[PDB]
């Protein structure tokens, strides 16, 4: 019957998926659980590499707040 | 070193050109003018251009050698000849070799050489702006202005590739 | 009598030419086509599970042919050469003498079934019911060779399916 | 230099399947420039192509275009620009350019 | 790390186009009212695994006195670029965000064409070169409506950002006012990958075949993504993610699907008869909806931003 | 060791029956029973049987029909065509042995005289079933093929 | 009904003995389901039968794991099926010979034997006459 | 021109094209000679009736007929009413099964391959009423001259009836797949146009004839059985 076609597709499904949330799970394990930061351009790249230098620890994703001030 | 990236495309840019300027059988001299335009890209990727860089893959490439290789198919060569068989082709892809590779030593070792004219080898990146942090692409911006600033430059590029398909369709009627 | 197939004339209004734009431009008559195919994907399929399940035959079956017997185990065949007169392609070769009881009996009786065009007429011909085409057709080999069947092989057809041939023999004689 | 590392990769595994497609075990042990007749329509097509493609490399900056604050000269221009494209179609249209009988 | 993200790419695109050529057959059987592959395996799930076997070790034959460093170099080609289609992909996060996603898609699919030019040279057979430069043309003829259809769509999005894309279709989907693009960009896919009713080609062997195969079933599946991405934005939920790659996943596989119930449908068009589909019909359609969707936004007022 | 050859064996042995791709030479009647061995009922394809399959790209080569003199040089250049391993199955009659024509000035008398043969399904035709016999007999016989037990006994 | 689809797909795990006998029936025949018991004959092969499944798919046969001394657990072959069952198998007749017994010869075959095409056990053919000809046999003593 | 010599029923064709444009057919037959004539005039009539089924085979019982009518003719005698009735019931069966071979192998070849499964299943149908009356598929060699063979099994027209009430039905999917298809019509109108003066002088018959307007069919004209 129709549905017995389910299970191939089930199979291919998993397979596209893997490739979408293995991303999204590598890029939060790499930026300290947050969204990689995105530069496109020289202004968002400049913040990034402040963000490096005032890190402490040469971390673009690791992040000071007022306890710095 | 990954500070003489541009350096190390250009050689092989070079090496690319000596590949189809000493003129194999022209299946294979369409391949390293291939390979020289993707290096070329590269080249131009890492100064910041990054519209013109691919656009070298989508029209140089992905259009004009597209069409070079498909009229080498018709109306040239359809079986090539073993690359490199004839003297001519193996003397005249020895010789830029070798004229490259002593550019290349000599300009590695002392950082700098005298071919005809004087030029540095302490690597591109010496040259390279230093304070960037707009919120745009200045490339972007120079293309963009196409169609606010070039409306002559528009003009007379659109007529030229109307004639020129006119102008084709003249010279292949016969 | 006779009917056209194709003489027809579009309408020309405005109704009915914005009708034909619009199956050219929206596709109509291919999605209509599509919604055929897409029924059919909700279909029971007509497959059965071969060899678990086998396609329905009927008793008039022409398959591998037998040597039958009497109820006695005497050998029904006679050695007449009715079926290797009439065989189509002359596929069957006899030979025969009186055995030693004095009995009208064969001793060659091949069928080379890779002559054979499995056309039945040697069962037709026989007076005696002695050669049939039996209800088997899974006897391919792997060699030419064993195709080529002598009356050993012919009688242990006969006694391997006897069961069979019997029943069907039984279920259409009266048509016969 | 992410850029390059998939890069090579793609093309690094690509190269080891075709070769490895090619080196796998046999277990045997015995021995083992013209003129082509194509129509000149086909020519035409590659040239047409050609001239069409470079007509969209100068239409793909419009979507920056478009952030100009001179709209109306760069309005004109982009269908300046594709009308031309449709002129040329329409040349090649009406000149049997396109027909393969 | 991105090594492993890498892989974590290629290694499932190679998987799902496997059991794609299972999900075909098996969807092709069913509209055919028989079943497909039942056997090998439950419900044909080792199918692909056999079939793959099957064919590396199958003898490699070759044409023999051939360019043979092209017929090496056409199914290298082939995969190296249809695999590297797939690093700019947002689902939803790419693994390279590349600003020009959409140009560096258009600029890697135009050089897929080589693969077909070096692959007939290689087969030293005057008329597999004859088939091959017919195929060709059909390919790049098509790239002319892709790329003026997709530069169309960006002019409501705003850059060649392919996550862009995601949040253009925060509200509404592309499609819907851009129907008429989306038509004849499905349709332009199809032909653009040689498929049915474009399989001319249809009207190499052993693993060399296998990896022409994957090449380009890679590119039908990676063409369905992009089409999903285009024309069905999928809402992105940063801290659910996941959501995001499910239903992309799926609207991926039923465009997909829809390639295959198309194969089952229709009759195969003449050479003639998809050129002036093309050249006659897509073509000059594109050139006046570009023409309004360069309009369309500045009378609107609704230009998109550029960042 | 033996141990490993002898699962290697089995495992290509399973891949090589479970993706059977037959190029069929539909000379004549024998054709028509095959289309009917793809047709819905049997649908040979869900054993892994393609429906059709370049020479090129073909495992088993179907000779379904009469084989007359002047088509036998053509079948010959195709069956030398095929990549390896390749079998044939002879199917019917005529190419079994020339069948009903076996007598003509112009019949190959079985295909066999020709190409080598796996498999000889009989019948004239051999039903849609009497076929699928043969080729899971077909099957069967590459099950017990030892081509790597033998290859590490040289 | 999804629910009602859902029940009667588990009850074909019970229909079959559990999950072991589901799997077995899954892999052996590539099917799972649930007939009534017609008969078994006497090598083991089970023959069932479901009305309401469409012409061909009706009756069908779960063939033994062993016959004549040949593992058959996954080597299954069409002509394992013998004649008495092989009638009612292809539908040549609606009475099962639990019902309709064949007719008893002595000659008729006590073991049905499957195709043996390919083994130790194949046909071989040969000319089954005498010879024709006789040769005259020379004297064995000497005189010339 | 271009020059190219096709094909390995199975055809060898030379072409001469010029670039799209076929400039001339040949085609090169005797592929399937099988000297059937020849072998004819060894056999009685009766062994050289199942010849006939494999001429045209897949329209085997139709072969018989013309066969058995010609020998009828000559013998001077007529078959008996059941047996003409019988000879039109399997003769218009075999139609069925020529047609839908015609239109749907037709169709396959230009890639319309849907429609061939969905009418094979029919087509199988149908075998079974062969194989019920004369025990084979195909090569029944059932209509004889004189008569049929053996007459029809008990529940056999019961069975015709159920499969015929319900295949107009397969027809119209059928049509729905092609008839209106703009692919199919492009593939098919006027394609090879025959006219009327031209189909009548190269010696066509049957739907070559009538496709062209002429108003021929040898059952109203020339009626047998
Ligand atoms: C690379 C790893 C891929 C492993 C593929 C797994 C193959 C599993 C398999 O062979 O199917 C079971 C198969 C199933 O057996 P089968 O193919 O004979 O199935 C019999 C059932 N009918 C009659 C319906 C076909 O097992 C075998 O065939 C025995 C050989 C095992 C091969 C693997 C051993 C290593
Ligand atoms: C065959 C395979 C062809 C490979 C062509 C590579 C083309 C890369 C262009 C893709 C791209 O646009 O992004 C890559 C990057 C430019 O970055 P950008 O697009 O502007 O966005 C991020 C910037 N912050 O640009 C880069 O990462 C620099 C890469 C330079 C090396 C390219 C070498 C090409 C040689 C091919 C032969
Ligand atoms: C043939 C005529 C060709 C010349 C017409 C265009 C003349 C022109 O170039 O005008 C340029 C004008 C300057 O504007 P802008 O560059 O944005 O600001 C100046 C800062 N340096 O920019 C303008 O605002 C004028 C451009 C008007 C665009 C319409 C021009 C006519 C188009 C004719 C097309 C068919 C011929
Ligand atoms: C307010 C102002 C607004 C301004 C804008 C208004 C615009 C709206 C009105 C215009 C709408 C145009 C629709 C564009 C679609 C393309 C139209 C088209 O070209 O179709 C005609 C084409 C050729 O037509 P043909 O009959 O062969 O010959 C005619 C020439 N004498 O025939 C074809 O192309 C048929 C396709 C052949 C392939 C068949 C396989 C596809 C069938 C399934 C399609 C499924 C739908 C696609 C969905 C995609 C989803 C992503
Ligand atoms: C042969 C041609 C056939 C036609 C071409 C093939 C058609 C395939 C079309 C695939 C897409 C169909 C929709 C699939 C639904 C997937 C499940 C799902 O989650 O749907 C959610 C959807 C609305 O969700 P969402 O996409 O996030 O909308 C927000 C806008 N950004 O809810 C809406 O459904
Ligand atoms: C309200 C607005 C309504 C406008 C109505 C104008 C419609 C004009 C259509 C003209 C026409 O009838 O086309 C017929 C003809 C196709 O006929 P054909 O057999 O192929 O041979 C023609 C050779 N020139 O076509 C032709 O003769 C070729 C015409 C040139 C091709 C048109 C290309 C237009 C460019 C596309 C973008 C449109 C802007
Ligand atoms: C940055 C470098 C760029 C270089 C660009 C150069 C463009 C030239 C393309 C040449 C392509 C390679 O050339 C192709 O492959 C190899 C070359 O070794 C040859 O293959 C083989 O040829 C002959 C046998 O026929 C052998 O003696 C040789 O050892 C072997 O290479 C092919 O016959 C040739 O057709
Ligand atoms: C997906 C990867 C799976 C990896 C599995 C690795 C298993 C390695 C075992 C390979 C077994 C190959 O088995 C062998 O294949 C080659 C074709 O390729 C066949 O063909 C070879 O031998 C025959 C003669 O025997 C020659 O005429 C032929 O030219 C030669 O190529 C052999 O007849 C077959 O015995
Ligand atoms: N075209 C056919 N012969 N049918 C078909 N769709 N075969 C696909 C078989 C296949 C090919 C390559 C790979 I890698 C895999 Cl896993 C499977
Ligand atoms: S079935 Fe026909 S061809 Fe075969 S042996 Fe009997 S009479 Fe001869
Ligand atoms: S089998 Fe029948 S017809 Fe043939 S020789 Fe024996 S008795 Fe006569
Ligand atoms: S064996 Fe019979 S069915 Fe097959 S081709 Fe020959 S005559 Fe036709």
């Amino acid at each position: 019957m129709w549905f017995e076609v389910l299970p191939g597709i089930a199979v291919m499904g998993v397979c596209l998926f893997i490739p979408g949330m293995a991303t999204a799970r590598i890029h939060r394990f790499s930026n300290g659980g947050k969204e990689k930061r995105v530069a496109h351009y020289p202004y968002q790249w400049y913040l990034m590499e402040r963000d490096r230098r005032v890190s402490g620890v040469n971390r673009s994703y690791v992040s000071k707040g007022l306890e710095n001030i | 070193m990954m500070l003489y990236i541009v350096f190390i495309l250009s050689v092989i840019f070079v090496m690319g050109f000596v590949g189809f300027s000493s003129k194999p059988s022209p299946i294979y001299g369409g391949l390293g003018l291939i390979v020289s335009g993707g290096v070329g890209c590269g080249i131009v990727l890492n100064f910041g251009g990054s519209f013109l860089g691919l656009m070298v893959f989508l029209i140089y490439l992905g259009g004009m050698m597209v069409v070079f290789g498909y009229t080498t198919a018709m109306a040239t060569e359809q079986y090539p000849e073993i690359w490199l068989s004839n003297k001519a082709v193996l003397g005249a892809f020895v010789t830029g070799l070798l004229m490259e590779f002593f550019m290349v030593y000599y300009v590695l070792k002392d950082k700098e050489v005298e071919v005809v004219f004087e030029f540095n080898g302490l690597g591109d990146w010496v040259i390279y702006d230093t304070g960037d942090s707009g919120f745009f692409s200045e490339e972007a911006m120079g293309i963009a202005a196409l169609y606010s600033y070039g409306t002559w430059l528009v003009i007379v590029t659109g007529w030229s590739l109307l004639i020129g398909v006119v102008v084709i369709m003249e010279i292949t009627r016969g | 009598t006779y009917k056209y197939v194709n003489l027809r004339e579009p309408s020309m209004d405005m109704k009915s030419v914005t009708d034909r734009a619009a199956q050219t431009l929206l596709w109509t008559e291919l999605i209509r086509g599509l919604g055929m195919t897409l029924s059919y994907l909700f279909r029971e399929p007509a497959t059965i599970n071969y060899p678990f399940e086998k396609g329905p035959l009927s008793p008039r079956f022409r398959g591998e042919h037998a040597l039958r017997r009497y109820p006695s185990g005497e050998e029904r065949c006679i050695a007449c050469k009715l079926c290797e007169a009439v065989c189509p392609a002359q596929a069957i070769t006899i030979e025969a003498e009186p055995r030693a009881d004095g009995s009208r009996r064969t001793t060659r009786y091949d069928i080379d079934m890779t002559k054979c065009i499995y056309c039945g007429f040697c069962q037709e011909a026989c007076p005696v019911d002695a050669i049939v085409e039996g209800p088997n057709f899974e006897f391919s080999t792997e060699t030419h060779e064993e195709l080529l069947y002598n009356k050993e092989k012919l009688l242990n057809n006969g006694d391997k399916w006897e069961a069979e041939i019997a029943a069907n023999i039984q279920a259409d004689y009266l048509y016969r | 230099m992410n850029l390059m590392l998939a890069l090579l990769t793609n093309f690094t595994l690509a190269t080891l399947l075709v070769i490895i497609a090619f080196w796998l075990p046999q277990l045997n042990v015995y021995s083992e420039s013209a003129r082509l007749p194509f129509s000149m329509k086909f020519f035409l097509v590659a040239i047409t192509f050609l001239l069409f493609d470079l007509e969209i490399a100068l239409l793909l900056p419009l979507p920056w275009a478009s952030q100009t604050a001179n709209l109306n000269t760069m309005l004109t221009m982009a269908l300046f620009l594709i009308i031309l494209l449709a002129v040329s179609l329409a040349y090649e249209w009406t000149q049997k350019g396109l027909e393969w009988t | 790390m991105f090594m492993i993200n890498i892989l974590m790419l290629i290694i499932p695109i190679l998987l799902a186009v496997a059991f794609l050529t299972l999900v075909e057959r098996k969807v092709l059987g069913y509209m055919q009212l028989r079943k497909g592959p039942n056997v090998v395996g439950p419900y044909g799930l080792l199918q692909p695994i056999a079939d793959a076997i099957k064919l590396f070790i199958k003898e490699p034959l070759r044409p023999a006195t051939s360019s043979a460093s092209m017929f090496i170099l056409a199914p290298i080609m082939a995969l190296g670029l249809a695999l590297t289609m797939w690093i700019p992909l947002p689902m939803p996060y790419p693994l390279i965000n590349m600003n020009l996603g959409v140009l560096f898609m258009l600029a890697m699919s135009s050089l897929a064409v080589y693969s077909i030019l070096w692959s007939g040279w290689a087969s030293n057979s005057k008329y597999a070169l004859i088939g091959a430069l017919r195929a060709v043309a059909q390919t790049i003829s098509y790239e002319v409506t892709l790329a003026i259809i997709l530069l169309s769509v960006l002019l409501m999005s705003g850059s060649f950002t392919l996550s862009t894309l995601i949040t253009t279709q925060e509200q509404m989907w592309l499609i819907l006012p851009a129907w008429p693009l989306a038509m004849m960009w499905f349709i332009s896919t199809l032909a653009e990958t040689n498929r049915a009713p474009f399989d001319l080609t249809e009207g190499y062997a052993a693993g060399p075949f296998a990896l022409f195969f994957m090449a380009e079933y890679a590119n039908i599946i990676m063409m369905n993504i992009f089409t999903a991405i285009l024309f069905l934005g999928t809402s992105h939920n940063p801290h659910m993610p996941e959501l995001y790659t499910i239903n992309f996943t799926i609207k991926s596989l039923l465009l997909t699907m829809s390639f295959l119930w198309i194969r089952a449908s229709y009759p195969r068009f003449r050479y003639d008869q998809l050129m002036h589909l093309l050249w006659k019909n897509f073509l000059p359609l594109t050139l006046a909806l570009c023409m309004w969707h360069v309009s369309l936004p500045i009378l609107t007022s609704g230009i998109p931003p550029q960042t | 060791g033996e141990y490993v050859v002898a699962k290697l064996d089995d495992l290509i042995n399973w891949a090589r029956r479970s993706s059977l791709w037959p190029m069929t030479f539909g000379l004549a009647c024998c054709a028509v029973e095959m289309m009917h061995m793809a047709a819905p009922r049997y649908d040979m394809d869900r054993f892994g049987v393609v429906f059709r399959a370049s020479p090129r790209q073909s495992d088993v080569m179907i000779v379904a029909g009469t084989l007359t003199n002047k088509m036998a040089p053509a079948l010959r250049k195709v069956y030398d065509q095929m990549p390896e391993p390749r079998y044939v199955v002879s199917m019917g009659s005529c190419a079994n042995g020339g069948g009903y024509y076996h007598y003509s000035y112009s019949v190959v008398r079985g295909c066999d005289r020709i190409v080598p043969v796996d498999i000889y399904v009989p019948g004239c035709p051999p039903t849609a079933e009497a076929l699928l016999y043969g080729i899971l007999q077909l099957q069967k016989k590459i099950k017990r093929e030892k081509r790597l037990r033998i290859w590490y006994r040289r | 009904e999804l629910l009602q689809v859902l029940k009667r797909g588990l009850q074909q795990v019970s229909g079959h003995g559990g999950l072991r006998g589901y799997l077995r029936v899954l892999f052996r025949a590539n099917d799972v389901r649930v007939g009534t018991l017609v008969g078994e004959d006497k090598y083991g092969n089970k023959y069932y039968e479901d009305n309401k499944q469409f012409f061909g798919r009706h009756r069908w046969v779960i063939y033994t794991t062993e016959m004549n001394g040949k593992n058959t657990f996954w080597d299954v072959d069409g002509s394992m099926v013998p004649p008495e069952w092989h009638r009612w198998l292809h539908c040549m007749t609606d009475d099962p010979p639990t019902v309709k017994p064949p007719t008893a010869r002595k000659f008729i075959w006590t073991n049905h034997k499957f195709n043996l095409s390919g083994t130790p056990q194949q046909y071989v053919p040969y000319s089954t006459t005498r010879k024709k000809i006789q040769e005259w046999v020379p004297p064995s003593t000497p005189y010339k | 021109n271009l020059t190219l010599n096709f094909g390995p029923g199975v055809l060898r064709l030379v072409m001469e094209l010029s670039g799209e444009m076929v400039r001339k057919c040949d085609p090169h037959i005797g592929l399937l000679h099988r000297g059937t004539e020849k072998l004819i005039e060894y056999k009685t009539y009766l062994q050289a009736l199942p010849y006939f089924d494999r001429l045209d085979y897949v329209s085997m019982m139709c072969n018989e007929q013309a066969y058995s009518l010609a020998v009828e003719k000559l013998l001077n005698i007529r078959p008996p009413p059941r047996a003409q009735w019988i000879r039109v019931l399997f003769g218009e069966i075999t139609r069925l099964l020529n047609h839908i071979m015609a239109v749907t192998t037709h169709a396959l070849d230009i890639g319309a391959m849907t429609p061939f499964f969905w009418m094979f299943e029919e087509r199988e149908k149908m075998f079974e009423f062969y194989e019920r009356v004369s025990g084979a598929r195909m090569h029944a060699a059932y209509v004889r001259p004189g008569g049929v063979h053996q007459d029809l099994p008990l529940g056999l027209m019961d069975d015709i009836y159920e499969f015929s009430k319900n295949f107009s039905l397969r027809i119209d999917e059928l049509e729905e797949m092609l008839t209106n298809n703009r692919i199919w019509r492009n593939r098919t109108v006027d394609i090879g146009i025959v006219t009327a003066e031209d189909a009548l002088n190269y010696g066509f018959s049957g739907v070559m004839l009538r496709g062209s307007g002429i108003q021929w069919d040898l059952r109203k004209t020339q009626p047998y059985d």
